[PDB]
């Protein structure tokens, strides 16, 4: 929907920064969600309104 | 300064661990430049001023 | 609930939602929030070093 | 109140073998507190309960 709608090289470069953002996050991310929900793969507790 | 050299690198080292544990529970090791803050509060007040 | 050993369905469904919910609050965080502060930046560069 | 009141040899070697138990595993418990609370230091959105 942008003003770069034309321009597709900039674009590209718009939309690859994009994905050099998100890569460089993607583990760090995926780690430290996994030590989060290190209390509930021993024991998630389900609530009864869950 | 050979022999007072080990007992150098070991202050040292104490004064670089106390900083490294502040940068990371306070900030998050988050990167921080004055280029990047300048023109993040430049972006503000022009899309205040648009 | 009690009778959890006999609904499977159930209880996987919410073992799923909580999970799901919890890494939703730290991808939220360090993902989403590290692209929009970082995605501004890294156009600028790379739209200018083009 | 056990039966090592007595033999503070035997006794002083149990307790030593919970402090060096613990002690062990302190700081893993410390950074996982630390980055699983990385999304509350943000934003603590508290409930009406709370």
């Amino acid at each position: 929907k942008s003003s770069f709608a034309k321009h597709p090289s900039a674009r590209k470069v718009i939309s690859d920064a994009a994905a050099t953002v998100l890569a460089d996050r993607s583990y760090a991310t995926s780690d430290g969600i996994e030590i989060s929900l290190k209390p509930y793969k021993f024991d998630p507790d389900i609530q009864p309104n869950e | 300064m050979s022999s007072k050299l080990n007992e150098t690198t070991e202050a040292i080292q104490r004064e670089l661990e106390e900083t490294t544990y502040q940068f990371k529970v306070q900030y998050n090791e988050q990167p921080m430049s004055a280029e990047s803050y300048l023109a993040a509060s430049l972006d503000d007040f022009k899309h205040q001023f648009h | 609930l009690t009778n959890k050993y006999y609904c499977p369905e159930v209880f996987l469904d919410a073992v799923a939602t909580k999970l799901a919910q919890t890494a939703v609050l730290f991808l939220n965080v360090e993902m989403l929030n590290d692209f929009y502060v970082r995605f501004p930046r890294e156009v600028e560069a790379k739209l200018h070093e083009h």
